[PDB]
């Protein structure tokens, strides 16, 4: 246990929130059960007291030695000083619920006997369970599995509370008095949980209620079960839609492109090339267009995620050793990513030159049909459109993509736009172009 | 005399005070019409509540006779013009039909049949107007949508329960297995037993659970299939409305988690470094925790331009008055400046501007903590704080010294600073013809190059 | 005669041909499966079957004499229309649906394309598309309830009346022998099975078990389709209200995050209250994005000539040039008590008032020097060469046609004489206020 | 040889390996649980199990020679393919799906069920290779529901056989009675019980003993989770089935409430309604830019030259000048649809667009009367002299003639600056079109 816990990178703090969640789940799952069922017998009462003391000691350790150690951000910078952390926890709205949970209402154990309705204030510490839910849902890589498991747990908990309320109604009317109430022949929690399932899922088939309390109970339970079943439908639909949102949007765009290409009667080879492009884009990037994601980010994180991805590819070019950092940064923020199918033409001979190609995880060939040099990933081609303004010079070789090349395009207008602002970079680039010529 | 205002709060309190007896009239008019012992036993209570509901209906006709409207932006206060505009509508016909004195017939039958008072349900527009005003007025719109949907299906289930008891009274009590049992038996003859069992029947039918006794005659078969189709459309409405407000109740958290999972999928596909990935994810978690995730222009785009200007004044002028250079500047340029600022948030260790770069932005610090450092890492010469400004000399392009016009300082953020990003072009366009920024920022560039 | 497929005669014929297809589906499966409704209403089904055959051959004639567009122009060559009809599969469905015991008349169900075309034309043409979709989904689920009731009675008649407990009972008993009893009990069994309630008598034989399994799975998918359609219809009904409530709540959460003052947040609340009271939820700046440019220009020039016939000062101008100026004119709405322009403020905006009331005032003193109304105009002396010389407030909720600086720069760098007339009016009012 | 995993041979093999996997799942749980089906048709299950084991051996032999993509191209190195297969978890699943642990027990053949990946890969490749994607996804959901129903039928019959036939009212009845002793009635009553319990209708006999109570609780809960999942999935399928129609009708509805609230006359109202009805009837509603923004410019140009170039090459001005500039121009074109009786160009409008006529007949009208001077058919062009504004002409920067639409034409808009930058690099075509504009405006 250190002086200050960071509460983002601490799996020890996540395990402590797991222990407070297990204490809170013990209290929520076993206060109505011990309150209603006769499972708090004179033999097992020492085990219930042992686990209740373990749960209250976990609550008190949370209130005294972990929650006053939380590193929190105030005024931009983080706070490490321990008395300021203690003051921030004492002036919080977590502490009112924690001190509202930890009052010894178990001093009424000697006044009105043993009753687990006096421990019902321990069900006020829901904020530690929700903090554990957010922490596990934000450290897991597949959060839809935990959201499905948590909705299943909420459904089983509502059925557990309904089984406890049904056994209370059975013991209030009299066990075995009418035909609606619990008869009392098998496992009491199992038959009451079966009644809770068959009522709150609105299945029916149970005996019909006889007197007015039973009709009111069955009415309110079926009415709340309609809304629980509707909320379960909506929550499973929500986790289905949030789990496959990217793949469903990609499949929708691929289906719209296929529907357009079949509406306008586009030939088989062009339709196969578009479908092969879509298949390789999903198998490579797992997204449709990465600029649609990247242009929602701020400029400095766009610059960081551009420099960390593309700087080894740019600096491994031996022609870019004399350039400057700001021009390379504006380059990396103005590099557009394309993709070329095998056998495609990136630079046809004699055409107008307008793009600078940084090949990134591909393999292209230069050409007639004879190969001269097979350019691997990281290399460059397109230095003849570095100098030409307007028409100027043309492409001097047929450049073809051997594999699924993923070029990085730099337009000639943007390259000349940044180059006329940095004449030192223009000088070294024109001298390397001159020794190429 | 006095004219109420349909945007005020006296009108909303009258919408509450008139959406009470409309709801009473719907509920207890169908129940008193169909049950016939609830009407006979509590007759003084229903005469008292009928007097109160018709007094409130007369006062609602009087208030709709004096509710102003908007023509040419001004609320009309001429009572004859308000009365004429009210009398040339259909709501006046609905209120006049909803106050037809059929209580003469209600007395002629003998105050036992409230079927002649069924025209009092014609003021449903006040109930719908109150639910619309509370839906756009209250702070909990999803909790109010649950309250309104539960209220609507409780109206429907109650009306169906009274309809089933009326059909059972028309067929005959206790003749078949489907109808309500024999009301001379003392177990089934209590009024609470009648209403609670009919409500149980109608919930079991209209929610398509079906544990009720099956029909015998053809009228019962037809009523049960009509009731089951109404119930399957009601169950579809319940499921769709609850799923729609589950998608509404966490739409912001859903798109936030979608943005985090999209950027995390991009960072795990490109396989960037773990410190950069943790920096971006902690950046997004800080923007979630500090309630600043949706951009300011995208929030205030539904507002008009002068309301955006007043919001920008009342948010950013308390920060922009803590500066030392815009004291000798005009209030109009202060308003235009807070219209121009776009607030961005940086991370600890993030460089704002490196040394030897060119400037295209100016930053105004607002609840942050920065430090101008050397090239060796962190070496805090001046620790900047709230209210101050930096990044200012390399956008004016003033002449006369050896530094020219490039970023001559390395500046990092110590904590999660929240700067005010001000570009070169929008500042120099907002204060092109007005020389205050030129002279004051030339003085500030003069003292920066005096430090040079 | 050549019928236009977008006219009103074509929609009246789509109604007149959607009548007998909706007769044919319903009552042909009911007659064929019940065999007493056929046998005790024989003259009525003779009349209605002859009328449905007459309307079917009239629909073959009308689809023979309706026209399709080539190169944007409607063909009226009847031989070309007949060959274009003959090359399609709808003609094959019509001649299969007119091939001369209702089990031999079950080719009359093949003209469902006219019913689907009627439903799509009503969905495009009616004013209440949500009410029409409610009615259309209720009609579809009633067709499936009815067809499954007839299928259940056919399976019961094939197995035996009253042999098992699952089947329809013995029709020799005068209680289960009535035709109304037969139909409403088959409909009640169909409703209980397709809505998955299951209050029916349980199956006994293997064909009864298999039919109830297939019927319950079909009813589960029908329930899922009903739930999905009503949920999509509810979301598309209140999507505009939900989008503006999301914008209202994002405004409120941004205000409570920045801790803005109480007077400004209740002013924003009052603005949203005015917006929802006077139904100005949708904004023109996003409405006129998705229009084609010609349709964007027609409604704009319509409403702007309608409001420009109220102003008589700005008339000495070229026709299409004033037209494009009031095309690029743009509306904003001001709150009451709001200063349009202050004393010490430099303008970049011109205004045209429609349905508002703006009064000019002095420095911090409410007094009406001259009040501007519908048909007035202002905002012109500090834009063509540089500071507003009159405090102007909004008395009520006014609606002003704003104007960018670059519109008057475009009407200045190309066309001098109309703006010289405008500047002469501006100079005369300038000399009038302070020569 | 190397099987390409994107070819058609790999999809034929995915069909031929997702047939015995689905057979193995379905009939292996049925043969394990019912045991009259296993005991009677022993020759049929011998033939089908030998065929499924032969197809599993050939599946391992094909997966040992399926290529992958390194540096964007296929690798044909067979030893590299074998080691890249060998260091995976699919090798462990495909070897554990082939160990011959066994004619008396199909329960020692439950390791054949481990090859779920081939069935899921066949479903994925069919969903991305079919033309009816929502129909195949509804078929996939129905197939998953039927497998869950069938497995629950077999599980209920195994639980009935373990508890005892006909000892309770909940279990399957007494197997020695000749009514219930038939295998067809066994399977169809177990399917009926499983369908009712998993769809949560619950009109079957209630449980008696505590293990029956626990199994019916667990099975109702598994059923409510799986069927809330498929209700939400069919709802999302319906939303994706009519998202396009919903967006079209949303545009229509919003503009119809706008026309009701905009005090607009019935003429412009029926004009807007007939234009949207024409858009629906001619199925050209969606924007090509919006639907192919994410495609690269090479494939957008291939689509554009496979739709519009074979209707654009019937011109006398740019027919063999530059194929690359024609590619750039059909990339930069933007189509619009004009109503009949609508003006494209007026006397005095600022000319910033050029128009190419495609599927439409337009007519040059005069200033006062409706005079058909000459009808321009499709493949013609106008709006060029005013966006040039060249010296030696009248040079007023207005449009020198009126253009009006006779029918529902589809003009290709092309901006002034766009044409200038497209003809900037190679200006010989610009000089040629300048010459044509000069002669037209000088002998107008
Ligand atoms: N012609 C040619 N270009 C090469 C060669 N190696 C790399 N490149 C680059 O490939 C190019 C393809 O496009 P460019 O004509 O624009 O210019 C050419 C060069 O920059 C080579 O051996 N020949
Ligand atoms: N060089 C420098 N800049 C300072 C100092 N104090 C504040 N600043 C701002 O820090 C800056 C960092 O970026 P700029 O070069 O753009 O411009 C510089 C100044 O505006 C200081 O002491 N030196
Ligand atoms: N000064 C002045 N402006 C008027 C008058 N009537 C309308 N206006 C407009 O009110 C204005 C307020 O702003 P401006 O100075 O920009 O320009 C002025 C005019 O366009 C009037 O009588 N005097
Ligand atoms: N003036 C004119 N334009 C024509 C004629 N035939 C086709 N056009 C096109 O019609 C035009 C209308 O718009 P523009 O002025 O832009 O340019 C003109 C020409 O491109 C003709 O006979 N005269
Ligand atoms: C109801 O009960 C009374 C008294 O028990 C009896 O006279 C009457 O016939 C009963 N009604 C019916 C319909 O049986
Ligand atoms: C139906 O009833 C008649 C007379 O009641 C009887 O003769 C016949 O056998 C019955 N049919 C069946 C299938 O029981
Ligand atoms: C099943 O039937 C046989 C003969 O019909 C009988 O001997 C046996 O006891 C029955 N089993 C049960 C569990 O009833």
């Amino acid at each position: 246990l250190p002086n200050s816990i960071d509460s983002y990178t601490d799996r020890l703090y996540l395990l402590w929130l797991l222990l407070v969640t297990l204490a809170y789940n013990w209290n929520c799952c076993f206060i109505p059960l011990r309150l209603v069922f006769p499972y708090q017998t004179a033999d097992n009462i020492h085990y219930w007291l042992i686990a209740d003391i373990i749960c209250d000691i976990i609550y008190l350790y949370d209130m005294l030695f972990i929650q006053p150690r939380l590193q929190f951000v105030r005024g931009g910078d983080i706070i490490v000083d321990s008395n300021e952390l203690r003051k921030h926890y004492r002036t919080s709205t977590k502490f009112q619920l924690d001190v509202a949970s930890i009052i010894p209402f178990d001093i009424c154990y000697l006044f009105f006997g043993f009753n687990p309705m006096f421990r019902a204030n321990r069900m006020l510490k829901y904020t530690s369970f929700f903090e554990f839910n957010h922490h596990l849902e934000s450290i897991m890589d597949k959060a839809y599995i935990y959201r499905v498991i948590r909705t299943t747990g909420y459904l089983l908990f509502i059925l557990h509370i309904n089984a406890c309320v049904y056994y209370w109604a059975s013991n209030y009317e009299g066990i075995g008095t009418t035909r609606w109430v619990y008869d009392g022949e098998g496992n009491e929690y199992l038959r009451c949980y079966y009644w809770a399932v068959r009522t709150l899922i609105t299945i029916g088939g149970l005996p019909e209620p006889q007197t007015l309390f039973e009709i009111v109970f069955q009415l309110l339970n079926f009415f709340s079960g309609v809304f629980v079943f509707s909320s379960l439908i909506g929550q499973m639909r929500d986790v289905i839609g949030a789990a496959t949102a990217n793949q469903n949007y990609f499949r929708a765009c691929m289906d719209d492109t296929i529907a357009y290409m079949n509406n306008y009667s586009i030939p088989k080879l062009v339709q196969k090339r578009v479908r092969t492009w879509y298949e390789y884009t999903w198998d490579s990037q797992r997204m449709l267009d990465e600029s649609d994601l990247l242009k929602t980010l701020p400029t400095t994180v766009q610059l960081a995620l551009a420099i960390d991805v593309n700087f080894s590819i740019i600096s491994k070019v031996d022609l870019f050793k004399g350039c400057d950092t700001q021009m390379i940064y504006d380059m990396l923020l103005r590099l557009k990513s394309v993709l070329y199918l095998p056998g495609d033409f990136v630079c046809k001979k004699g055409e107008i030159g307008k793009e600078m190609y940084i090949i990134k995880h591909g393999e292209v060939q230069v050409l007639g049909t004879k190969v001269l040099v097979t350019l691997k990933a990281g290399s460059v081609f397109g230095e003849i459109s570095l100098l030409a303004a307007g028409g100027g010079n043309r492409r001097t070789a047929n450049v073809v993509a051997h594999g699924f090349a993923n070029l990085l395009t730099l337009d000639k207008k943007t390259l000349q736009e940044i180059l006329v602002h940095y004449p030192d970079s223009e000088r070294i680039l024109m001298k390397k172009a001159r020794v190429l010529l | 005399a006095i004219v109420v205002d349909p945007s005020s709060n006296l009108y909303y309190r009258w919408l509450t005070a008139i959406a009470l007896p409309v709801f009473y009239n719907w509920y207890l008019l169908i129940c008193r019409a169909c049950f016939d012992e609830l009407q006979s036993e509590y007759l003084m209570l229903w005469l008292v509540l009928d007097y109160s509901a018709d007094v409130l209906y007369v006062l609602d006709v009087l208030v709709r006779a004096r509710t102003g409207f908007l023509e040419q932006g001004l609320m009309v206060s001429d009572t004859n013009r308000l009365w004429q505009h009210y009398k040339t509508t259909t709501q006046f016909k609905l209120d006049v039909l909803s106050l037809v004195p059929t209580d003469l017939a209600y007395l002629k039958v003998g105050t036992n049949y409230p079927e002649v008072r069924f025209n009092r349900l014609l003021k449903f527009s006040r109930l719908f107007e109150f639910f619309d005003r509370t839906e756009t007025r209250t702070n909990y719109p999803n909790m109010f949508r649950i309250g309104n949907l539960v209220l609507y299906i409780l109206i429907i289930i109650h009306w169906n329960a009274c309809i089933y008891f009326a059909i059972s009274k028309f067929i005959g009590f206790g003749t078949d297995s489907w109808v309500y049992p024999n009301i001379s038996i003392p177990e089934h003859g209590r009024l609470s037993r009648k209403y609670i069992y009919s409500l149980y029947w109608s919930t079991l039918t209209l929610t398509t659970i079906g544990e009720t006794p099956p029909p015998v005659k053809d009228e019962e078969y037809l009523f049960v299939v009509v009731d089951f189709l109404v119930g399957v459309l009601i169950f579809a409405t319940i499921v769709g409305n609850v799923g729609s407000m589950i998608s509404n109740m966490n739409a912001s958290r859903a798109e936030f988690q979608a943005k985090i999972d999209s950027i995390k999928q991009y960072m795990q596909f490109r396989k960037v470094t773990k410190d950069l990935e943790t920096r971006v994810i902690r950046w997004f978690d800080y923007l979630w925790a500090n309630k600043k995730t949706v951009d300011e222009k995208e929030v205030l785009k539904s507002l008009p331009d002068k309301l955006k200007a007043e919001i920008a004044i009342n948010v950013h002028l308390d920060t922009l008055k803590k500066v030392r250079i815009f004291q000798d500047c005009e209030a109009g340029l202060l308003v235009e400046l807070v219209l121009k600022l776009r607030p961005t948030v940086f991370s600890p260790g993030d460089y704002i501007c490196k040394k030897g770069d060119i400037g295209k932005e100016m930053y105004i610090i607002n609840e942050g903590k920065l430090a101008v450092v050397a090239d060796d890492g962190v070496t805090q010469f001046v620790v900047l704080s709230d209210g101050s400004y930096f990044g200012e000399i390399s956008i004016l392009n003033i002449k006369g010294s050896k530094s020219g016009n490039r970023r001559t300082a390395n500046i990092r953020s110590i904590g999660y600073s929240d700067l005010f990003c001000l570009s070169k072009d929008d500042l120099m366009e907002a204060l092109t013809e007005y020389p205050e920024a030129k002279k004051a920022l030339e003085e500030k560039g003069r003292q920066i190059l005096m430090k040079d």
